[PDB]
């Protein structure tokens, strides 16, 4: 019944409401990834401060989608939800047909084109959500990111960010992360993940989650006695 | 100066905005400390008003046809 | 032609916001406010009515306080013919879920399912968003006492405290400043009658114009209990915390 | 609104007019059709040091003698990559036998066509658009080397030579002049990235270009990120000899 | 232009009038000049075949329905699209079944029928095109003029196009001369050449893009092109 | 024959323009090459754009 | 102003407007009469000779439906046609059931409530034609004019085009001339002299006169078309009467 | 109707007989048993000509486009799995289906897959389909090595074939190997059926049973 199209295009060349798409995504939290030579980072701010407020069952940022895929997404939390239940869906309807777990350039495609389809059909919005979406490949060690667009676009990137205050943080991340070396180690990869979160966060250990996947489905969070001791280090350092 | 140099990297242009290089590219002059201006303040500032005066389309809309 | 009568509810504004979904969080400041407190040894649940004339059977009537099943019960905000669509079709899911597993449905699922069908009308087709918000509060054995809200978005969050309808910045100060992590259950009875006898817009707070149940691990041999008070129980402890 | 369905009293679709705007917002795509090799090279724009280059992909293989290069969003062309993709394979169950150049930018074009109201039970299963353009290069037994241009329109020609995206006018200018009928592979090669130099926004390296061809012994066969270096050294020099 | 009546084909104007037929109407003028013309052992098509730029092909202007029929199009190339498939489609749909020719007379007829529910319905836009359809059966040959509107009619001869005018005149001044042309091919071929110059003002003819098409009582639907009216002109 | 939906002010339009094109190449006799040649400098036309699909 | 836009929605007063909309593609049509007659009914059309380019008698307006009712219309010309296929379907689909032919106001009723259909809904457009079909069973004769609206009367006679008034005030005194029903015999040589004075109107252009009859008495109920030396006597006979 | 693979040392040998019967009616004895799949699988044919020809042509189309849609090549393993997927939907139609599907990749070696009509699907390293199933089996099963020459392989494989052929009534016409490697099958083709007999009666010295 409702099919009264949505993507008027603009004389401009563009489509009102794919712009509109990427400016709600702005309004939302703030998410950064950085990939290391053996370990991806994702780091997201949580506004869930509030005393009286808890954490143990309120659904964290950052997203399983399958033993070795991590998902993040900043925009509408509401939408967030969907794109979730879609991947897990094909992550094992993959392994059904096909066998083998989802390579992590697959699973990019799969999302990105829930995304796209729904600006072809009249009866629906865009998706204004846009992710960050990590893991590594079967059986290897290949360090991946991906993020995707409520455009439809993808790439890999380095590092990126997307939410609220993206530009500090890349502006941040083109003079810290060299191209050519990532971070050694997995600590000084976090230590590196932190220190661009606590440009954006003003202080305060109990806002951030850092969890981190490493190959051979590791998703593993780090812990508010580790987050403020990743800190406190980093307040000496700095203050010297 | 070849003025075909500066017409060339300039995209499809008036001759109101292809006045307004002469006039960035002087005003550059006096930023710079140069009683000369030259080749190199000419290409820095079609950089800058090209983008500049480019974005955003006034209403970017119009129509009001059907 | 018949695209100048279309609301477009489906789209996006200009600020990226859902405009049709801010109208909808109006739709429940307007109704009666009901409060959430999670205690260590209990979930009591309370809300103050909306309706008030002196002609209402307190007895009959639940309104605000609805049980899916013997574990989980919700209190209800916005209007309540809305309401009643989602309360049956949250309890047939629970039932779904029993059928399926012989193991009650934990209250993470049954939160989440709730929240997928409101989000559903906002997408696509045209709906208009429900006016509803609900208070969840339910026990099970994974998480202990859980307490969560939803809100006509389609977007829930958990709690150790929180408040929905009128007076919500009002409520949510005076519990910032009482609420302890340590309460039994008959404290926490105390704490809800003091921060629904303030917000009051009515005058005095009356065991008539009060719905208040509990949901207590203090039934022995590892059972939980729900109860919801009747009007005459609701009347003894008005007394108790001096409200007459 | 204006409708899809609505005329403008000049006889034009709006929509169609808004669709061709698109197409020259996207990046610059050359193609070169010579009688020895059809080459195609595009810019990729990347738009920070921090993104990998070689993920992006605006290059496209459609089979193993129809290669395929796009402009405009990227979005829209993943629906109909995908239909070509499929349709040419189909033909290849159905006849043991490659699929016409010009047969299978027809079928592009139809579902291009598509955009419709999507009365009664019909199936449009679109409601819009498909902004993009491609070059749809390609060699058969039937008449040599082709290239074909396909549009949002639902319209294509054949083209000895076109540019399109957002240097479009001036490399249109110069491709008057350069283009010829005895060119080489070899020469068309270092002729393509020469006019693709002018309309670059950057410096002419790898790390912002991708060249590929279509070869009667090879196939489709994009170019190694080595070589295209190597061509881009090698302009210098015969540009500096002048 | 809008206020009044300018959306869709439900909306019915105090004018009388229906503005988007009118609108479709225009487009036609838009694309570039057919002729056809007649006698009663050939009927011919000449239409102007067109490019983008100088390196950019020719356009593909006369289609070949069937191998007693056939179309050429003025105006939208899409549309054209749809409609020369539903009269492959018909015609097949009359040698499978009763294994008749395709009558001239009935397959106007149907697609004047098809035409009249895009306007009848919400939504869906008229169809803009305007097909010049020749065929050669055994009521002899005919020649039909769609309109987008819906109309059909047979006529010796007719142009629509870009300046049609100067060749609509020229046709009905030799009226008296080309239906008492029968037998020599030739003759009528060249004929319509001369009709065609006249809509060619501020055009210089090209041989290579004017395409050529004769269907009689011997030969089947053939298009000439290239090599082929390089001989006529 | 030449002209078809020019009312009586093109016309007028028409011959005026004509007897420049004379005045252009210098001569002081206005031939039938230059009534033909002004048809096309004023007719209310001049395409809104060239064709790209009809 | 948007009791003018809209379709299928009453006005303050109650009227519908796209209803009386419509009427004015009527005017806009070329002449018709249909006449009835004692044996049967008879039925001509102006059909307007507009260019030198259009073949005569190859693009007839003239339409049967089944083998006992004829059909011509004014109105927009497409429009027409696609009636006379919705008629065809409905005809077709009581020879089915019923086995035989349809009667004459069972016809028109299925007919008419299409037209209503249109008047309805906002969603399709109210047609526009004004239709003539009528002919001959056991019943008898019948004659009908359907409108735009959706209505149709019985009639003596009807006529429809821009040429409606010239031939209403002859087809009065066609009945006080012969206040008992000529025969349809006479009344192909009295259609073409209604003809040839409602073509003043439309005198821009000249025309070709198209007749049919159908009628129990000649042609076996059978309905036809005047042709050759009959058409000839009809041609003669008011051309040289109206000058 | 004797279609055999076996692994060995270089990679797999596919064999397979020629003569195809309808009835008692010997129809054609020219009928290939192998369908190329792509130039790097090989897929038998053995039940049921029509279901088993046409379907392994459709298997090589989701095999070109599997292949465009992720670039990186089908496993020999997940090809499988597709095929039996689909025939499992008409299951109860009367479909017959005894195909091998054999490939070498370099992330699972060579490895032969058994697709079945009722679904079942077996990874092995023997499979023998087929009126000469038993036969086959047999000889192949004394003379077979995990090490062996792929020379000595090819040998192995004519000789399978020629056992079934001689004894059953529907194996004969000519034998055909294949040897896949990594970098696709090459055709080792086709000998007559009668002229190997009389080499490898006298040559050998077997089949001393055998008049002549």
């Amino acid at each position: 019944g409702y099919d009264r199209a949505l993507s008027i295009f603009s004389p401009d060349g563009h489509i009102f409401q794919v712009e509109y798409a990427l400016e709600a995504v702005k309004r939302g939290t703030c998410a950064v990834g950085v990939k290391g030579k053996n370990c991806v980072v994702l780091g997201c701010e949580r506004r869930s401060t509030l005393k009286l407020q808890d954490t143990r069952i309120t659904p964290s940022k950052v997203s399983k989608i399958d033993s070795h895929v991590v998902l993040s997404f900043s925009g509408l939390n509401a939408d967030s939800r969907i794109l979730i239940e879609k991947a897990r869906v094909e992550a094992q309807s993959h392994r059904l047909t096909l066998e083998d777990p989802v390579t992590v350039e697959y699973l990019t495609r799969y999302v990105a084109g829930v995304q796209q389809r729904y600006t072809q059909s009249g009866g629906v919005r865009p998706f204004g959500v846009s992710t960050l979406i990590a893991g590594f490949d079967p059986r290897d060690d290949e360090p991946k990111l991906y993020q995707t667009e409520p455009s439809g676009i993808y790439s890999s990137w380095s590092a990126q960010t997307i939410g609220r205050n993206s530009k500090t943080v890349r502006e941040f991340l083109e003079k810290n992360y060299d191209r050519k070396e990532p971070p050694a180690t997995v600590e000084e990869c976090v230590k590196l993940t932190v220190r661009s979160l606590l440009e954006v966060v003003q202080t305060g250990a109990k806002n951030i989650e850092i969890t981190v996947v490493k190959p051979d489905s590791d998703i593993v969070a780090l812990s508010s006695e580790e987050i403020n001791q990743y800190v406190t280090q980093i307040e000496q350092e700095k203050q010297e | 100066i070849r003025w075909e140099l500066i017409s060339r990297l300039c995209p499809n242009s008036t001759g109101a905005e292809l006045r307004s290089v002469c006039t960035e590219a002087g005003m550059f002059a006096i930023r710079a400390r140069r009683k000369v201006a030259t080749e190199k303040d000419f290409l820095k500032a079609v950089d800058k008003v090209i983008s500049g005066y480019k974005k955003f389309s006034s209403t970017s809309r119009y129509m009001q046809y059907n | 032609g018949s695209r100048r009568y279309d609301s477009r509810t489906t789209i996006f504004s200009p600020e990226g916001r859902l405009y049709q979904v801010e109208y909808a969080l109006e739709s429940i400041s307007h109704a009666g406010t009901a409060i959430g407190i999670m205690a260590s040894d209990g979930i009591v649940l309370a809300a103050e009515r909306k309706v008030t004339s002196t002609l209402l059977e307190q007895d009959t009537s639940t309104e605000k306080l609805y049980k899916l099943n013997d574990k989980i019960a919700v209190a209800v905000a916005g209007l309540t013919a809305d309401a009643e669509i989602l309360i049956n079709t949250a309890r047939i899911h629970a039932q779904n879920y029993l059928k399926t597993y012989n193991e009650d449905i934990p209250v993470e699922i049954l939160v989440r399912r709730l929240s997928d069908i409101k989000q559903g009308y906002t997408q696509h087709g045209g709906l208009r968003p429900f006016g509803v918000s609900f208070i969840y509060a339910g026990y099970d054995d994974r998480y202990g006492y859980q307490l969560y809200t939803s809100n006509p978005s389609g977007n829930y969050t958990g709690w150790k405290a929180i408040s929905v309808g009128a007076n919500t910045s009002a409520a949510q100060t005076l519990l910032q400043m009482d609420y302890k992590d340590d309460m039994k259950v008959d404290d926490a009875i105390e704490l809800a009658l003091k921060t629904l006898s303030k917000t009051t817009d009515s005058s005095a707070l009356t065991y008539d114009r009060l719905e208040f149940a509990t949901i207590r691990k203090g039934a022995n041999d590892g059972e939980v209990y729900q109860k919801i008070f009747k009007p005459q129980e609701i009347k003894d402890i008005l007394v108790k915390t001096g409200i007459t | 609104d204006r409708g899809v369905s609505t005329f403008s009293p000049e006889g034009r679709l709006f929509q169609v007019e808004y669709s061709l705007e698109a197409i020259k917002l996207g990046s610059t795509a050359i193609g070169i059709a010579t009688k020895e090799g059809v080459v195609l090279g595009v810019e990729k724009r990347a738009t920070s040091p921090l993104l990998e280059s070689d993920s992006i992909e605006k290059i496209v293989e459609i089979d193993r003698h129809i290669g395929c290069a796009m402009s405009g969003l990227t979005a829209d062309a993943r629906s109909m990559i995908e239909h070509a993709r499929t349709a040419a394979v189909t033909h290849n169950l159905y006849y043991d036998e490659d699929i016409n150049v010009e047969s299978l930018t027809q079928s592009v074009c139809d579902l291009a066509l598509r955009f419709g109201e999507g009365a009664s039970g019909e199936e449009r299963l679109m409601s819009r658009p498909f902004g993009v353009a491609l070059l749809i290069a390609g060699h058969d037994a039937d008449d040599g080397y082709q290239l074909f241009h396909a549009e949002p329109s639902g319209t294509f020609y054949r083209y000895n030579a076109k540019a399109i995206g957002s240097g479009s006018e001036g490399a249109q200018a110069e491709l008057l002049n350069e283009w010829h009928s005895s060119l080489t592979l070899k020469e068309a090669e270092l002729l393509v990235l020469k006019i693709l130099k002018q309309v670059m926004e950057e410096k002419l390296d790898e790390n912002n270009a991708q060249l590929s061809c279509i070869t009667k012994q090879d196939g489709f066969k994009i170019y190694d990120n080595e070589k295209t270096a190597e061509l881009i050294k090698e302009l210098k020099e015969k540009e500096a000899a002048e | 232009f809008r206020n009044n009546y300018d959306g869709d084909t439900v909306t019915f104007s105090p004018t009388g009038r229906l503005f988007q037929v009118e609108y479709a109407l225009e487009a036609i003028k838009q694309g570039s000049v057919t002729v056809g013309l007649r006698s009663n052992t050939h009927a011919v098509l000449v239409a102007l075949k067109r490019n983008a730029d100088e390196l950019s092909s020719y356009q593909k202007k006369i289609i070949k329905c069937d191998e007693h029929m056939g179309l050429s199009l003025a105006g939208l190339a899409p549309d054209a699209r749809v409609l020369s498939n539903y009269l492959r489609q018909q015609c097949n749909y009359s040698s499978l079944v009763f294994n008749r020719k395709l009558a001239v007379e009935r397959a106007g007829h149907l697609l004047c029928d098809k035409a009249q529910k895009n306007t009848q319905s919400y939504g869906g836009r008229p169809y803009g095109v305007g097909l010049l359809i020749i065929g050669y059966d055994k009521s002899g040959a005919h020649l039909l003029e769609f309109q987008p509107s819906g109309n059909v009619t047979e006529l010796y001869g007719t142009a629509i196009g870009a300046r049609s005018q100067g060749a609509k005149t020229y046709l009905e001044r030799t009226l008296d001369t080309f239906i008492k042309i029968d037998g020599n091919p030739d003759e009528l071929i060249k004929a319509g050449v001369e009709a065609i110059s006249q809509s060619l003002r501020d055009e210089s003819l090209t041989v290579d893009n004017l395409s050529i098409a004769i269907v009689g009582k011997d030969t089947p639907f053939t298009i000439y092109d290239g090599e082929a009216v390089a001989k006529y002109i | 024959r030449s002209t078809d939906e020019f009312n009586g002010a093109q016309l007028k339009a028409v011959t005026v323009e004509a007897g420049m094109i004379a005045l252009r190449n210098g001569q002081s006799s206005v031939k039938h090459e230059d009534f033909v040649e002004g048809i096309s400098e004023v007719q209310a036309r001049k395409s809104k754009s060239v064709s790209f699909y009809a | 102003t948007g009791y003018d836009l809209s379709n299928s929605v009453f006005s303050p007063d109650g009227r519908n407007f796209q209803v009386e909309y419509a009427v004015k593609a009527v005017e806009n049509g070329t002449t018709s009469i249909g006449i009835k007659c004692n044996d049967g009914v008879v039925f001509a059309v102006e059909k307007l000779i507009t260019s030198k380019l259009l073949v005569p008698q190859k693009n007839v307006k003239i339409q049967v439906v089944d083998r006992h009712i004829g059909c011509v219309y004014s109105g927009l010309i497409p429009d027409g046609r696609h009636l006379v296929n919705r008629g065809r379907e409905e005809a077709a689909s009581f020879k089915k059931l019923y086995k035989t032919p349809i009667p004459i106001p069972a016809f028109a009723d299925r007919l008419g409530q299409y037209v209503q259909a249109h008047t309805l809904y906002n969603s399709v457009r109210p047609f526009g034609v004004s239709t003539i079909f009528g002919g001959v069973d056991k019943n008898g004769a019948h004659l009908y004019m359907l409108e735009p609206s959706g209505s149709y009367w019985g009639y003596k006679g009807a006529a429809t085009g821009k040429g409606r008034q010239s031939a209403k005030a002859e087809l009065e005194k066609l009945v006080d001339h012969h206040p008992e029903g000529l025969s349809a015999r006479e009344a192909v040589k009295q259609a073409a002299k209604i003809i040839y004075l409602a073509h003043e109107d439309n005198k821009e252009k000249d025309f070709e006169l198209e007749i049919s009859w159908c009628s129990l008495s000649e042609t076996n109920g059978l309905h036809k078309f005047v042709k050759g030396d009959l058409l000839q006597e009809a041609i003669d006979f008011a051309q040289k009467e109206i000058n | 109707t004797t279609t055999l693979a076996f692994r060995f040392q270089g990679g797999i040998i596919v064999a397979v007989d020629s003569r195809a019967t309808a009835g008692n009616w010997v129809a054609s004895q020219t009928v290939k048993k192998v369908i190329e799949i792509n130039p790097f699988l090989l897929g038998t044919m053995a039940g049921g000509a029509a279901d088993c020809q046409f379907w392994e042509t459709w298997l090589g189309s989701q095999c070109r486009l599997h292949e465009l849609r992720e670039k990186e090549r089908i496993s020999v393993a997940a090809a499988s799995k597709i095929l039996s997927n689909l025939v499992y939907q008409y299951k109860g139609a009367g479909l017959s289906m005894g195909t091998m599907i054999c490939g070498y990749t370099r992330k699972e070696g060579p490895t032969i897959y058994y697709v079945d009509s009722d679904g079942t699907r077996l990874k092995g390293d023997i499979f023998c389909v087929g009126s000469g199933q038993t036969f086959a089996y047999g000889v192949l099963d004394s003379n077979y090595k995990w090490d062996l020459s792929v020379e000595d392989a090819l040998y192995l494989g004519k000789r399978s074939i020629l056992a079934a052929a001689h004894r059953d009534a529907y194996s004969g016409g000519s034998v055909n190997l294949y040897h896949v490697t990594e970098d696709g099958w090459i055709y080792h083709g086709n000998h007559d059926v009668g002229e190997l007999f009389w080499k490898v009666k006298e040559e050998e010295g077997s089949f001393n049973n055998v008049i002549g």
